[PDB]
């Protein structure tokens, strides 16, 4: 068992440090630490190894050290790039994993880009209408989205996606609403609202097609 | 006959590290042992079995000099039973040995600002040598239990370690030139006399 | 370039065995500088060792305790590779699983370098629901889907189980203004994906835009031309 922070935030040029602490059976038994960088989706990177050793390929900017029972990673003049996860990792002849740090790096606030598109005329033949609502390039990680039938708020047969990370660093969502095609046609309006922050953007759609 | 090369042993320019010692067979040939011992020059200059005075009365099948750099520290293992990292991994004398032990400070020569690195023994061995035996071996040494495979790491150590003298380190740790002179006398015609 | 390719995403059934391949190129499983691992990840357990197999003279396990009486890693010199299986699955053995090589210095002074090379991962689902393709449907180019003159346009790839799905376009020759959302998971326990592309709306004229959608556990692949209406 070996101590992460579970979250780390920083501006763009400023140092961050990240502790990674154990046992006497873990961390400081060896100075085999590693540690790991992890975008989301991809394999984990090797960017240090013995603690301090930076493999051929990584920035000064990435700094490793130890004291004690606490092996320690540091990364200065934070990019945009450093957004992700980050393992330590230690030899005993069997391996101990930390239990992983997200490093978040502060950027201006973003409001989301929303697209609402009707259901397809093939997705109604086979007696069913989803309409798909796309919320991208919005920050922070944190939406608002309701749905409204001919004015009315509706909340029958909604299903929203937590937000997440882009390769920018700001954050996707997307919302679908479920009906029968006969809905779809009981109504001459459809509407997607995106609120985030202040902003509210509302889309609209109508059957006539 | 004509003169013994002494001065091919003890002036050579550059001596070899005490794991590969080197050996020089003198033979057929006549030479004078006071003048070396009033040489002024002598740090050390030990004999065993044989008198360090008037010994240039006597006679030998063959003599064998062997000459390698040690520290100060360790001159006092070129002795017959003696124990320490050279006397057990690196030249070992034999309880019956009969010659001289030469040593003198070669701080001047030898060491370097930095390091002379030059300067090898053997600091892990599986046992110790026999005397007179020589280990040029390079082979990795197993420290822990598990085996190394010839690829040397953690656990598993290349066998020879350099001295790298320096001239600001103390006496005791300096290097020191040694020859070791050793008169063999065998149930054959001598050849090596002379007054 | 050392690259490790792993055996493609799918779902095990409960009290099943799980069984994947790693196979190796640009180096020798019985490397002598080398030991072959497995590795899990999951969102709620983080990264988890599973054990390793290494050859030094003789071949060699270590196993983790939490898996010790489940697993098996097995090297393979005839295919030059390495596979993990794992008795008895149940939901807590979802997960991605890598396998890593782990690497030491064995020139000049002893390197350990730990996990220096990493296959892709593959997802393993253990559920006792069954796999289904995907249903893809075009959401269509539209004059109320553009905005100075860029159109969106997309699939719908609809009820599809387990995860993953990978879309690309124009069978990967369409990557600039590509966006694929992660999925939402169905209160039918099924999941639903949307993918979109902004395009120059002039080009909807000249240009035929596909995406391809490929479910590697239902060996399904869905190539659909969205055009617009
Ligand atoms: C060594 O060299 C010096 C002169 O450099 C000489 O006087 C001396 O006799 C030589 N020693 C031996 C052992 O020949």
């Amino acid at each position: 068992v070996v101590t992460q922070p579970a979250s780390v935030s920083g501006s763009p040029g400023q140092s961050i440090t990240i502790s990674c602490t154990g046992t006497s059976s873990d961390i400081g038994a060896y100075n085999y630490i590693s540690w790991y960088q992890q975008h989301p989706g991809k394999a984990p990177k090797l960017i240090i190894y013995e603690v301090s050793n930076r493999p051929s390929g990584i920035s000064y900017r990435f700094s490793g050290s130890k004291s004690g029972n606490t092996a320690s990673l540091t990364i200065s003049g934070l990019q945009a790039e450093d957004e992700a996860n980050y393992y330590c990792s230690s030899y005993a002849g069997s391996i101990s994993f930390g239990g992983g740090t997200k490093v978040t790096v502060l950027q201006p606030k973003a409001n989301p880009t929303v697209t609402l598109f009707p259901p397809s005329s093939e997705e109604l033949q086979a007696n069913k209408a989803t309409l798909v609502c796309l919320i991208s390039d919005f920050y922070p990680g944190a939406v608002t989205v309701a749905w409204k039938a001919d004015g009315s708020p509706v909340k029958a047969g909604v299903e929203t996606t937590k937000p997440s990370k882009q390769s920018n660093n700001k954050y996707a969502a997307s919302s679908y609403l479920s009906l029968t095609p006969e809905q779809w046609k009981s109504h001459r309006s459809y509407s997607c609202q995106v609120t985030h922050e202040g902003s509210t953007v509302e889309k609209t759609v109508a059957p006539t097609e | 006959t004509n003169l013994c090369p002494f001065g091919e042993v003890f002036n050579a320019t550059r001596f070899a590290s005490v794991y590969a010692w080197n050996r020089k067979r003198i033979s057929n040939c006549v030479a004078d042992y006071s003048v070396l011992y009033n040489s002024a020059s002598f740090s050390t200059f030990k004999c065993y079995g044989v008198s360090p005075t008037k010994l240039n009365d006597l006679c030998f099948t063959n003599v064998y000099a062997d000459s390698f750099v040690i520290r100060g520290d360790e001159v006092r293992q070129i002795a017959p039973g003696q124990t320490g990292k050279i006397a057990d991994y690196n030249y070992k004398l034999p309880d019956d040995f009969t010659g001289c032990v030469i040593a003198w400070n070669s701080n001047n020569l030898d060491s370097k600002v930095g390091g002379n690195y030059n300067y090898l023994y053997r600091l892990f061995r599986k046992s110790n040598l026999k005397p007179f035996e020589r280990d040029i071996s390079t082979e990795i040494y197993q420290a822990g239990s598990t085996p190394c495979n010839g690829v040397e790491g953690f656990n598993c150590y290349f066998p020879l370690q350099s001295y790298g003298f320096q001239p600001t380190n103390g006496v005791g740790y300096q290097p020191y030139r040694v020859v070791v002179l050793s008169f063999e006398l065998l149930h054959a015609p001598a050849t090596v006399c002379g007054p | 370039e050392v690259q490790l390719q792993q055996s493609g995403p799918g779902l095990v059934k409960p009290s099943q065995t799980l069984s994947l391949t790693c196979a190796i190129s640009g180096d020798s499983v019985s490397s002598n500088s080398a030991a072959w691992n497995w590795i899990r990840q999951s969102p709620s357990r983080g990264l988890e060792w599973l054990g390793r197999t290494y050859y030094r003279s003789k071949w060699y396990n270590d196993y983790a305790v939490s898996v010790k009486s489940r697993i098996t890693i097995n090297p393979d010199t005839s295919k030059n590779q390495f596979s993990l299986q794992l008795n008895s699955v149940t939901p807590e053995d979802t997960a991605v699983y890598y396998c890593a090589r782990e690497e030491q210095q064995l020139v000049h002074d002893y390197y350990y370098y730990g996990m220096d090379v990493w296959g892709q991962g593959t997802m393993v689902t253990v559920s006792s629901a069954s796999t289904k393709g995907p249903s893809v449907f075009p959401l269509a180019p539209s004059s109320k889907s553009t905005s100075g003159g860029t159109a969106a346009l997309g699939c719908l790839v609809k009820d599809y189980f387990p995860e993953p799905v990978t879309v690309s376009w124009n069978s990967g020759a369409l990557t600039s203004g590509v966006h694929t959302f992660p999925a939402v998971l169905q209160s039918s326990g099924l999941y639903s994906l949307s993918s979109v592309v902004t395009v120059p709306s002039s080009s909807l004229g000249t240009q035929t835009y596909i995406c391809n959608v490929n479910h590697k556990p239902s060996n399904t692949k869905v190539d659909k031309r969205v055009e617009p209406k």
